C-alpha cells in the first residue's frame, strides 16, 4: 500500500500515515487471498496420503492410458494431454506490486495428479476409502459397470469393443482440445481477468484524480509544501480509492474461485476417488470413472461415462 | 540511481539495451504507461531502466513457546547484495539450514519449499507423502480381512457474532 | 480417543477460532480508525467543535466524516463478503447434517475418510462439529482371481463379490471383507460361455440339487 500509493516520498508518506490502518487491512485482505489460493490447490489435489505409482508394464486389458499417464521422456514428467493444456493457455510488477509463487509447484501438482491417476487405475476407489487394494483394471471397470445397473458380463463379453471405444474417445480428446478454441476459456478468462485487474491498477497511477499532475515528484519539486500538500492529499485519496476498489474486486473474485475450487475438490473426491450416482455431476451419461489432469490455475476432469446406444421398442407388462 | 532525463525523474538501474529507438523518440514506455527505457543526451544512447530490487521481508518463527530463533526470507531480491543463506525460487532464506532429505511441510514458504527440528530451523523441499507402488497384475486382487471402525472430526463454522454499527 | 485428541492437539478448533479472530480484528481496526485524523486538526470530534466556529469547524468535520464513512463502508463490505463465506459454510454444514447425520451418504469422502456408516452432530460456539463413524478396510490379503469360471463350457460370473483363490481352491467373497464361500449356482449366475471372455479359469460349480437328489 505504501509504495503503490505514495512511493519514495517521505513528505507524502507522512500524509499517507494519517489514514491509519488502511494499508495494513489491505495487506491483510491480500494475504488472506494468497493463503486461500494455496488452500484451494491443497484441497483439490492433495487428496491422497501417499504417492502411488503405476507399474512398468501397461497390461490393462487393452485400455490405453499413455495419453493421461506421465511421459517419462519429457523434461517435467507430464502426460500428453497435460502438456497440451500447459501449451494452450497463455499468461507488470514494478510499482510495489509483486506476485508470490504458489506453494505447490506445477511439477508437484503433476505428481499429485499422477498419484491419483495411478491409484484409480490400479486400485479403483479402494485407495480413497483406505489402503490401496490392487484389482485388475478390466475387473475394476466391470464393477463400475455393475454400479450403473449393467451386469458385469456385458463388459467381459464386449471387453475388446469397450477398450477400443475408451481408447478412441481418449484420442479424440486431444484433437478436440487442440482444434476447438475457447475450450480452455474457463481458465483463460481467469488469467485474463487477473492480468487486466493488475494492468488497470497500474494504469490508475497515470490518473490525476483532480491534481495538477499525476507524478508526485514534479508537483513536490515545483509547488511549495503549504499548497502542494493539498494536491498530494487529493492524489493519495484517489489512488487509495483505486487500491480499495482493486482489493474489493479481488475479494469477490477470490470468493468465486474458492467456490469453484470447492466444487473441483468435490468432483475430484466424488468422481475420481469414487463413482458418483449423482446424475450429470460427473458429465453427461451414467458415470463410470474420472481422470484428473492438471492445468495452469485449474484442473481438467476427463469423465468416462456409459451412454445408451441404438434402442428397440418392445411391448411390456408389469 | 536517482536519474533525471530531460525532466523525467525516477529511481532505478540504468543498463545497456538493444531496443532500437527511432531517431526522433527520446524515451520509451512499456505497457501500463511506465518508463521502460530512455535515450541519454550528449551521447545519444538507449538505456533500459529496471527498478532496483525491492520486496517484502518475511519472518519464519517456531513460536515464542518453543524458541526465539527466527529465519528471514527476502522474497524478490537476491541477497548476494545487502547464519546460512539458501536461494529458493521464492527468494533467499537466511538463517535456515537447507537439508536435502524431505519431510512433511510445516511452515510454507513457497515454490515447494517449507521450513524447527533438531534444535535448529531447517528448510527443505516438502514431501508429498510416502512413496509406494501397488502390486498391479492382471490376476491379483487384494481383499481386506479385518475392518477397523474409525471416528473423524470435521469442524465447520455456521454463524458469526451479530454486530451492528450505528 | 476423540476427547484426548481434541484436548491435546491445538489448532484442532482453528476453523472457528479463525472466524472469531477475523471478526475481532475487523472490529478492532474499525474502532482504531477513530484515532486517525484523515487530515483533520484533531481526531477527537468534540474538541474541534469546542474550539472552532461552525463556518470553519464544518470543513474539519466534513473531512472526518469522509474518512470515517469510507472506513465504515470498507468494514461493511468486508463483513458482507465474510458473511457470504460463512453462509456458504453454513449451507455446507446443513447439507452435511442432512446427508450424514439424518441419513447415510454414498458419496465418497463427503462424510469423512472411509466408507461412511453414521454421523454425530455436536454444537460448538458459532459452529458445528461432526463425528463421522466410518468403515476402513484393514490388513488386506493377496488372492489370485479370474473374471469368470468355465463349467462344462458355460461361463459363470459372481452375482455379488469376486472369485478368489488361495492358490489351490476357488471361492466367492464380497469385495469389502474376506469371506470365502464355495462357488454354487445360488451365488453365481450364467451368461454366455467361456470361449468369449479372455480371462477364465476352469473350476467346478456345485449345484445343491446334486446332493439333494442323490
Ligand atoms: C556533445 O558535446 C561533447 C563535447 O563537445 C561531445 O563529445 C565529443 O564527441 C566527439 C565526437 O564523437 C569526440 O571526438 C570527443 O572526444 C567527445 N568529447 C568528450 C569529452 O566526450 C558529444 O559528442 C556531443 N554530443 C552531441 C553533439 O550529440
Ligand atoms: C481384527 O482386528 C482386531 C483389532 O483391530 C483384533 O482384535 C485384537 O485381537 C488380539 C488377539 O486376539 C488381541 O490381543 C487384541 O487386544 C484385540 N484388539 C481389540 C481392539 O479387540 C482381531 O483379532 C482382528 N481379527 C482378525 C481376524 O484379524
Ligand atoms: C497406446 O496408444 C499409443 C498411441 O496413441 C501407442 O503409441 C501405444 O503403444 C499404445 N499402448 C499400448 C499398450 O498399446
Ligand atoms: C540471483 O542469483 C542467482 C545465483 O547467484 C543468479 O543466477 C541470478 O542471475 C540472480 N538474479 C538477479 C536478478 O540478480
Ligand atoms: C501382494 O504381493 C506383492 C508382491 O510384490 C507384495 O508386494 C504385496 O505386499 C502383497 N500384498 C500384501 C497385502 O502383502
Ligand atoms: C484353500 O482353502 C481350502 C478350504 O479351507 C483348503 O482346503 C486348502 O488347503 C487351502 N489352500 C491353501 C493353499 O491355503
Ligand atoms: C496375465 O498376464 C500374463 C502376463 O504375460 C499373461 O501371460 C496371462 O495370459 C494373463 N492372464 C489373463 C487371464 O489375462
Ligand atoms: C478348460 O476346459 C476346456 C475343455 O473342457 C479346454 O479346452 C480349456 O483349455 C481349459 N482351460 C484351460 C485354461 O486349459
Amino acid at each position: 500500500c505504501t509504495m503503490y500509493i505514495c512511493g519514495d516520498s517521505t513528505e507524502c508518506s507522512n500524509l499517507l500515515l494519517q489514514y491509519g490502518s488502511f494499508c495494513t487491512q489491505l495487506n491483510r485482505a491480500l494475504t488472506g487471498i494468497a493463503v486461500e489460493q494455496d488452500k484451494n490447490t491443497q484441497e483439490v489435489f492433495a487428496q491422497v496420503k501417499q504417492i502411488y505409482k503405476t507399474p512398468p508394464i501397461k497390461d490393462f486389458g487393452g485400455f490405453n492410458f499413455s495419453q493421461i499417464l506421465p511421459d517419462p521422456s519429457k523434461p517435467s514428467k507430464r502426460s500428453p494431454i497435460e502438456d497440451l493444456l500447459f501449451n494452450k493457455v497463455t499468461l507488470q510488477k514494478f510499482n510495489g506490486l509483486t506476485v508470490l509463487p504458489p506453494l505447490l509447484t506445477d511439477e508437484m501438482i503433476a505428481q499429485y495428479t499422477s498419484a491419483l491417476l495411478a491409484g484409480t487405475i490400479t486400485s479403483g476407489w479402494t485407495f480413497g476409502a483406505g489402503p490401496a487394494l490392487q484389482i485388475p483394471f478390466p475387473m475394476q471397470m466391470a464393477y463400475r459397470f455393475n454400479g450403473i445397473g449393467v451386469t458385469q458380463n456385458v463388459l467381459y463379453e464386449n471387453q475388446k469393443l469397450i477398450a477400443n471405444q475408451f481408447n478412441s474417445a481418449i484420442g479424440k480428446i486431444q484433437d478436440s482440445l487442440s482444434s476447438t478454441p475457447s475450450a480452455l476459456g474457463k481458465l483463460q478468462d481467469v488469467v485474463n481477468q487477473n492480468a487486466q485487474a493488475l494492468n488497470t491498477l497500474v494504469k490508475q497511477l497515470s490518473s490525476n484524480f483532480g491534481a495538477i499532475s499525476s507524478v508526485l515528484n514534479d508537483i513536490l519539486s515545483r509547488l511549495d509544501p503549504p499548497e502542494a500538500e493539498v494536491q498530494i492529499d487529493r492524489l493519495i485519496t484517489g489512488r487509495l480509492q483505486s487500491l480499495q476498489t482493486y482489493v474489493t474486486q479481488q475479494l469477490i473474485r477470490a470468493a468465486e474461485i474458492r467456490a469453484s475450487a470447492n466444487l473441483a475438490a468435490t468432483k475430484m473426491s466424488e468422481c475420481v476417488l469414487g463413482q458418483s450416482k449423482r446424475v450429470d455431476f460427473c458429465g453427461k451419461g451414467y458415470h463410470l470413472m474420472s481422470f484428473p489432469q492438471s492445468a495452469p490455475h485449474g484442473v481438467v476432469f476427463l469423465h468416462v461415462t456409459y451412454v445408451p446406444a441404438q434402442e428397440k421398442n418392445f411391448t411390456t407388462a408389469p | 540511481v536517482n536519474f533525471n532525463f530531460n525532466g523525467l525523474t525516477g529511481t532505478g538501474v540504468l543498463t545497456e539495451s538493444n531496443k532500437k529507438f527511432l531517431p526522433f523518440q527520446q524515451f520509451g514506455r512499456d505497457i501500463a504507461d511506465t518508463t521502460d527505457a530512455v535515450r541519454d543526451p550528449q551521447t545519444l544512447e538507449i538505456l533500459d531502466i529496471t527498478p532496483c530490487s525491492f520486496g517484502g521481508v518475511s519472518v519464519i518463527t517456531p513460536g515464542t513457546n518453543t524458541s526465539n530463533q527466527v529465519a528471514v526470507l527476502y522474497q524478490d531480491v537476491n541477497c548476494t547484495e545487502v547464519s546460512n543463506v539458501f536461494q529458493t525460487r521464492a527468494g533467499c532464506l537466511i538463517g535456515a539450514e537447507h537439508v536435502n532429505n524431505s519431510y512433511e511441510c510445516d511452515i510454507p514458504i513457497g515454490a515447494g519449499i517449507c521450513a524447527v527440528a533438531s534444535q535448529s530451523i531447517i528448510a527443505y523441499t516438502m514431501s508429498l507423502g510416502a512413496e509406494n507402488s501397488v502390486a498391479y497384475s492382471n490376476n491379483s486382487i487384494a481383499i481386506p480381512t479385518n475392518f477397523t471402525i474409525s471416528v473423524t472430526t470435521e469442524i465447520l463454522p455456521v454463524s458469526m457474532t451479530k454486530t451492528s454499527v450505528d | 480417543k476423540i476427547q484426548d485428541s481434541l484436548s491435546s492437539t491445538p489448532s484442532a478448533l482453528g476453523k472457528l477460532q479463525d472466524v472469531v479472530n477475523q471478526n475481532a480484528q475487523a472490529l478492532n481496526t474499525l474502532v482504531k480508525q477513530l484515532s486517525s485524523n484523515f487530515g483533520a486538526i484533531s481526531s477527537v470530534l468534540n474538541d474541534i467543535l469546542s474550539r472552532l466556529d461552525p463556518p470553519e469547524a464544518e470543513v474539519q468535520i466534513d473531512r472526518l466524516i469522509t474518512g470515517r464513512l469510507q472506513s465504515l463502508q470498507t468494514y461493511v463490505t468486508q463483513q458482507l463478503i465474510r458473511a457470504a463465506e460463512i453462509r456458504a459454510s453454513a449451507n455446507l454444514a446443513a447439507t452435511k447434517m442432512s446427508e450424514c447425520v439424518l441419513g447415510q451418504s454414498k458419496r465418497v469422502d463427503f462424510c469423512g475418510k472411509g466408507y461412511h456408516l453414521m454421523s454425530f452432530p455436536q454444537s460448538a460456539p458459532h459452529g458445528v462439529v461432526f463425528l463421522h463413524v466410518t468403515y476402513v478396510p484393514a490388513q488386506e490379503k493377496n488372492f489370485t482371481t479370474a473374471p469368470a469360471i468355465c463349467h462344462d463350457g458355460k461361463a459363470h460370473f459372481p452375482r455379488e463379490g469376486v472369485f478368489v483363490s488361495n492358490g489351490t481352491h476357488w471361492f466367492v467373497t464380497q469385495r469389502n471383507f474376506y469371506e470365502p464361500q464355495i462357488i454354487t449356482t445360488d451365488n453365481t449366475f450364467v451368461s454366455g460361455n467361456c470361449d468369449v471372455v479372455i480371462g477364465i479359469v476352469n473350476n467346478t460349480v456345485y449345484d445343491p440339487l446334486q446332493p439333494e437328489l442323490d
